[PDB]
């Protein structure tokens, strides 16, 4: 620590003692329902971009590994989460948004994108988390004479909000003259169909886009990964995983009268004091494991090589053992005899070499 | 069978310090927590509606704005739920919350609502709506209108979820909106995802059997939530016992 | 224009609590005490 | 009456509370919790998020140490004054006016 | 987090600098207390008969009754600072 | 965003914008009509709240620091505009410092030299 | 800029720290003036015949 | 003759002037003007550019406050000395040599 081969007499702060966790406990909801991803991803027909289909996914355990196992998904882009960690997390607010767009419009299904379908058909929020899936659908969503079943809103008065659908087939006024609901000069219908044909190359072919939307930890979760629940252990330093929340601490019984909606317990500094478990609705108080600073009390290396260690602010039962207000001192023998301070320990205790003695 | 039976008069009262709710599901004890959310501002203008049926359309639909604080001093059987939506007809989805003696049914369908909807008592919903098609949500649970007793509710429609908060208070020999704090607790979060711009209260009417329905009255208070920063006091047991509205006056701003 | 440019960006100069007149009055009081009373006024009555 | 000493205690506790409170700051990252960032992102982007958190927390800690040093200088000046008063007022009689 | 520590190592000796500065402040506080109070090398004690020609020093001399061995004024000072 | 007052600055014909010593825009030439305007940003002030203890009273006074009283029991001080305190020609010791020799106290809240 | 303020809020209580430090300096300057000049509680006046 | 007081005024004005000059620094962003970034860039990239400007301006402001604290400490020491001179030279006769 001192970057020297000779250490002078004194007390030196070297490292931090911390008791390590003994085992990992994963607590997940016992309920297991196969999640219906087959319905969303393998559907024969998808909706248009102006009237995009939203399906809610809740109260299921999702295996995302099969999505990878069979996959014509040319584009698999995630924004707020890793693809391989999806099996290890718990979610709520899961939504699958399915629609069909152009080949060149796949860049516009992103937060903050500038476009026609971005503004008037499907808007993403700036703080969006989830994954966008895009795949070519020339084999199913194209016809040789032109498949015109997919329509987009070319014209609208104002931009849409995030996750808002507009299906109103009213006329738009593109010029100074009012249109009064009748088409004519500078009065056009807002919804126009795409000219999808198989003869075109990539970039104009119909593309099926599915947007998976999640929320991260801000509500009780109902969609979880395939991870198995382990048993709960009390009064031991463990690394726990409650619904995707990982922490290292000792779980103890609590006397805090939590309200039925309440799960998390927070102290003055928003530190998670307590947690509730989905599988068993009980409150486990969370306390960080024992730790402290280690100070090495030593005389000069010129004099001796004996050292004593002070664990600061740590009682002697959690690590020539002497308990001081400063901490637990190992390696020094307390002497009743009072002398002047040679190496300061703290709280009136000083150490000296005569063996290393500690005294008031 | 849509019939216009309810007439409604309105007055204006003061909100005092009513309308505080738990903004999240996190236990906090003996702390001061400042949160920014849709809250009913302190001493705000709240409309007191008196709905009278005696034995023309005079019971209009109220706007929803950004969320609604509802209060009632009536018994649990007279006010039986609410109606939420935009057009309140078969072309858009709408939310109907109906409570009875045993449970609550919350249901989102394409209801063709009557102009003056009321549940008439068995109980019939033929005077609430004429048709209900393409129904997309249903949720049945224990009721939140149970048995002088002030009943307070907070309805929010935020990012797809309709959040309902409720509190009951044993009021006595005081103006119906009492002083002091009664924090409302989160009761249900519903993943609805519909557009709500207008709302209406549902009353229960009894058949007369002798002027087809028995004469009755219901009084309720409606206030509107605003984006406001509050400083809430959490006591030893986690209860919100006090709050200061950060933007009400310079003194409270100093406290904030 | 230095003061205006600083003010526009949210930097404000708060006025001193004691004005120059009051500080001058305090110095005048100290001078009157030290001239008419010597060092007695600093240790008790003048 | 004892406002000065209490003020020192008040500043120290407040500084520590501020330093603890700064752990709840995203600092332009997705989350303020490191475990969530690790449990949710791949190392190429988790490294970026952890870098944002590290620079913000390190800046907070340096700010705390700098104000601690300035307060230490002020308290050292006060202690030197107290030692001077102990030597000159307690251990002798002082002819310095108002000292 | 081990990964965070690994990324933290790229910034150099910032942690060592902060620890050294705090250690300097910590030893400085003890030095301040030594300088102010430890100005006598003899622990003097008052005579058992506390008569000083009419002068009463009960409020400033140590109280035998208190376990803390503090004066009434010192006891009041300790109570009033929290 | 700012007030556009009349300008006495004579621009040369090729110049369009104008800048301060601290490189902040202080002038501009109108494109439609060749006239010079002094761009001055809108008034801002530090709102300070003067209050006695809540144990004693809940009355407050507001000091807008640096703001003239015509740009916001209204009294004008060199510190700014003080609203909610009544100026008294009597002089007392300072209880709540306002600035520029003005102090405030509760007896209602009064402001005095 | 409202967007800038929203982004600024993520950094925590830096703004509060800076305001508190400047407020401490501001009250300190007035305290300095009181310590140096307000050392008498009586405003003495010179005789008319100087 | 009166250089010391003038220096104090000059340093304060210079610090304020430097702080205003810091607003015209890009800090590694496309522009030093927030309005230009808002008008020319979509929010994904705008957040990054405003983040760069926020961190640079915040660092400048922190630097200014730290300098002000050190100068305030120096002026406090000078004011304490001035109060000591007022007590011991004006309100009494001092036997301290050269004080
Ligand atoms: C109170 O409401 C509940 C729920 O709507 C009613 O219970 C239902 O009764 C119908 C008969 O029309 C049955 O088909 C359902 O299976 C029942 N559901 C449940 C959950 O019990 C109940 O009848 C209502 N009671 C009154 C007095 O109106
Ligand atoms: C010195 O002062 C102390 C306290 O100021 C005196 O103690 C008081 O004695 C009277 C009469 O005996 C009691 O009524 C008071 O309660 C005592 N005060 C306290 C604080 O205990 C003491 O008498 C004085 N004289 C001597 C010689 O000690
Ligand atoms: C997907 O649908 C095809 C028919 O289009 C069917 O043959 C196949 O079995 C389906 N796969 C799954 C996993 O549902
Ligand atoms: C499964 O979890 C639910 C809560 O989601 C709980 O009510 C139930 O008791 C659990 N099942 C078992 C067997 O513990
Ligand atoms: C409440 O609103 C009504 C009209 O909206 C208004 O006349 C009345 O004065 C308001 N109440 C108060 C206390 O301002
Ligand atoms: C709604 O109902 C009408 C008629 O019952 C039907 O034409 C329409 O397709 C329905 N829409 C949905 C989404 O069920
Ligand atoms: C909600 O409905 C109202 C009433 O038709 C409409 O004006 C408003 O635009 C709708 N809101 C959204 C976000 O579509
Ligand atoms: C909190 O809970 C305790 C224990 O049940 C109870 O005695 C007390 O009255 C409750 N309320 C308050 C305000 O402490
Ligand atoms: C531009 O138009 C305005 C308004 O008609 C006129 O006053 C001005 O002379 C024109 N030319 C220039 C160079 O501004």
């Amino acid at each position: 620590t001192l970057k020297s081969f000779t250490v002078e007499k004194g007390i030196y702060q070297t490292s931090n003692f911390r008791v390590q966790p003994t085992e990992s406990i994963v607590r997940f909801p016992n309920i297991t329902n196969l999640c219906p991803f087959h319905e969303v991803f393998n559907a024969t027909t998808f909706a248009s971009v102006y009237a995009w289909n939203r399906k809610r996914i809740s109260n299921c355990v999702a295996d995302y590994s099969v999505i990878y196992n069979f996959a014509p998904f040319f584009a698999f882009k995630c924004y707020g989460v890793s693809p391989t960690k999806l099996n290890d997390l718990c979610f709520t607010n899961v939504y699958a948004d399915s629609f069909v767009i152009r080949g060149n419009e796949v860049s516009q299904i992103a937060p903050g994108q500038t476009g026609n379908i971005a503004d008037y058909n499907y808007k993403l929020p700036d703080d969006f988390t989830g994954c966008v899936i895009a795949w070519n659908s020339n084999k199913l969503d194209s016809k040789p004479s032109g498949n015109y079943n997919y329509l987009y809103r070319l014209f609208r008065k104002s931009k849409l909000k995030p996750f808002e659908r507009d299906i109103s087939t009213e006329i738009y006024q593109a010029g100074n003259k009012p249109c009064n609901g009748v088409a004519g000069p500078n009065c056009y219908s807002p919804l126009q169909s795409y000219g999808f044909r198989p003869t075109y190359g990539v970039g104009h072919q119909p593309y099926r886009v599915v947007v998976l939307s999640f929320e991260l930890l801000h509500a009780p979760a109902t969609v979880c990964g395939p991870k198995k629940s382990t048993n709960l252990v009390k009064n031991k330093c463990v690394n726990f995983n409650f619904n995707g929340l990982t922490g290292t601490g000792v779980l103890t019984e609590s006397n805090k009268k939590f309200l039925p909606f309440q799960q998390f317990g927070r102290d003055i500094a928003d530190t998670t004091d307590a947690v509730r478990d989905p599988q068993t609705l009980e409150i486990l108080d969370i306390t960080p494991c024992s730790f402290g600073g280690v100070s090495v009390i030593t005389p000069g290396t010129n004099t001796s090589n004996q050292v004593a260690v002070l664990y600061q602010g740590v009682n002697c039962t959690e690590v020539n053992v002497f308990q001081t207000r400063a901490g637990c001192l190992i390696g020094a023998e307390y002497v009743n005899n009072s002398y002047e301070c040679d190496i300061p320990i703290g709280a009136g205790i000083c150490a000296s070499y005569q063996s290393i003695i500690a005294y008031t | 069978q849509c019939v216009n039976l309810i007439t409604r008069t309105q007055s204006y009262t003061n909100s005092f310090t009513r309308g505080v709710y738990y903004p999240d599901k996190v236990f906090r004890s003996s702390v001061l927590h400042s949160t920014q959310d849709l809250f009913l501002p302190f001493f705000s203008n709240v409309t007191w509606f008196h709905a009278i049926h005696v034995s023309r359309f005079d019971n209009p639909a109220l706007p929803f704005n950004d969320g609604v604080y509802f209060a009632s001093t009536e018994k649990s059987n007279i006010i039986r739920g609410w109606i939420f939506g935009t057009t309140l007809d078969s072309k858009t989805q709408s939310l109907l919350i109906v409570n009875n003696a045993t449970n609550v049914v919350i249901k989102v369908c394409e209801f063709q609502f009557c102009n003056d909807p009321f549940l008439d008592v068995m109980e019939s919903e033929f005077r609430v709506y004429s048709s209900a098609n393409n129904c997309t949500f249903e949720y049945v649970s224990q009721p939140f209108l149970m048995d002088k007793n002030l009943r307070e509710f907070v309805f929010k429609n935020i990012d797809g979820y309709f959040k309902i908060y409720s509190k009951h208070t044993p009021i006595n020999l005081e103006r119906d909106l009492p002083q002091g704090f009664s924090a409302l607790e989160p009761l249900v979060d519903l993943p609805i995802g519909i557009n709500i711009t207008r709302f209406q209260t549902l009353l229960a009417l009894h058949r007369s059997y002798l002027s087809g329905w028995t004469a009755g009255a219901a009084a309720y208070y409606v206030g509107y939530l605003q984006p406001r920063t509050f400083l809430l006091k959490y006591n030893e047991n986690g209860t919100i016992t006090d709050a200061v509205d950060c933007a009400l006056d310079p003194l409270s701003e100093t406290k904030c | 224009d230095l003061i205006c440019a600083q003010k526009f960006n949210g930097l404000t100069v708060l006025p001193p609590l004691l004005t120059d007149e009051m500080i001058a009055q305090y110095t005048s009081a100290l001078l009157a005490g030290t001239i008419t009373s010597g060092w007695t006024f600093g240790a008790g009555p003048a | 009456a004892l406002g000065k000493l209490q003020d020192v205690v008040n500043h120290n506790a407040q500084a520590l509370n501020t330093l603890v409170k700064q752990l709840s700051s995203k600092f332009g990252a997705i989350s303020s919790v490191l475990n969530d960032i690790l449990s949710r992102l791949d190392p190429p982007e988790a490294e970026v998020q952890i870098d944002r958190l590290i620079t913000g927390r390190l800046q907070s800690l340096q700010t705390y140490v700098t104000q601690q040093l300035i307060r230490a200088a002020e308290i050292r000046a006060s202690a030197n004054l107290a030692a001077t008063k102990m030597s000159e007022c307690v251990l002798g009689q002082s002819k310095r006016v108002d000292f | 987090s081990t990964e965070c520590s690994n990324l933290l190592l790229q910034y150099g000796s910032f942690c060592t600098q902060l620890k050294r500065a705090l250690t300097g402040i910590a030893v400085e506080q003890d030095k301040n207390t030594q300088e102010v109070f430890a100005q006598v090398k003899q622990i003097y004690k008052t005579p058992p008969i506390k008569y000083f020609g009419g002068f009463n020093f009960s409020q400033i001399l140590p109280d035998p009754s208190k376990p803390s061995k503090r004066s009434p004024i010192e006891d009041l000072l300790f109570n009033k600072v929290t």
